[PDB]
């Protein structure tokens, strides 16, 4: 899984 | 005074590129504790892939969810990667700092945006960027050689490919090179007269293809052949004049500071597309 670093964050598994 | 200065800004690579080419690994960065070695070239690279050895597995493949999977991020929900370009102005579209960005650097810092440490790391992902299907990949595996035994060249199925790292800059079209410079040669400017490399090596070389991939070879390498002190910051084989009529890649470790005419020649760098003209 990441984080998205530029607005607005969210998670992508 | 030397006219050149401010056209040969861009050959000047490494201040403007800043890293390795054929293995890029200039810098490094943490995740959860443990350092990493990292890509952070600032041109992007035309026509360098990695040839994947003994596996028949293509390195645009999805890594292995090990011989079977490739360097490219593996399916995610949404799908980031492979993602296309009117995918990414679409991903984006409220972001007016990214939406417009041109398609390497788009590509660039799409991969860039992906955290792995889920604190704020500095690991950004390198990407590549197929013209063919106008598709950004992003690479999972940032190794670029070992010899699971691979390595980087230019080839002919690598020539739509685009290896970018994270450090992209978004005037590359400006500051980076790409094309061939078709009847010129590389030189250096002495007292108001431009002069040819003094000191060139002679490598044997079918076509300019040929020419481009040798200068790439003998390029900036951040990691030694066969396998911090090992960084180039850029230094290295980066030029080649090709001699088109006796076949000859002329290669060289500094950099020129001037064109001279001659329709015997195309100036070429290990950044720069294997085919492009002008």
């Amino acid at each position: 899984c990441w984080t998205t670093r530029m607005s607005p964050p969210q998670q992508i598994c | 005074g030397n006219p050149w200065t401010e056209y040969m800004a861009k050959y000047d690579i490494e201040e403007v590129h800043g890293s390795g080419i054929r293995v890029d690994l200039g810098e490094d960065a943490e995740v959860a504790g443990t350092q990493y070695r990292l890509p952070s070239g600032k041109c992007p690279v035309f026509g360098k892939g990695i040839i994947i050895e003994n596996s028949n597995t293509t390195f645009l493949k999805p890594v292995a969810t090990l011989k079977d999977g490739g360097f490219a991020f593996p399916p995610t929900n949404p799908l980031i990667s492979p993602m296309t370009l009117n995918g990414m102005r679409d991903f984006y579209k409220n972001n007016e700092y990214v939406k417009n960005l041109d398609e390497l650097t788009l590509c660039s810092r799409h991969a860039g945006n992906m955290n792995p440490d889920n604190k704020n790391s500095n690991y950004k992902y390198p990407a590549v960027y197929d013209y063919n299907d106008k598709k950004c990949h992003i690479l999972y595996i940032a190794a670029q050689e070992n010899n699971f035994c691979f390595r980087p060249a230019k080839d002919k199925l690598f020539e739509n490919y685009t290896y970018l790292s994270k450090n992209v800059v978004d005037n590359w079209e400006e500051v980076c090179p790409r094309k061939n410079l078709e009847n010129a040669k590389f030189g250096l400017w002495v007292d108001g007269n431009c002069e040819d490399i003094p000191h060139v090596n002679e490598f044997s070389a079918n076509d300019l293809f040929e020419c481009n991939k040798l200068v790439f070879e003998l390029s900036a390498s951040d990691q030694p052949k066969q396998y911090d002190r090992y960084k180039s910051h850029g230094k290295g084989y980066n030029w080649g004049n090709y001699n088109r009529e006796t076949q000859k890649c002329e290669i060289f470790n500094v950099k020129p500071t001037c064109l001279i005419n001659n329709s015997s020649y195309i100036a070429t760098t290990a950044l720069s597309h294997p085919i492009e003209v002008e």
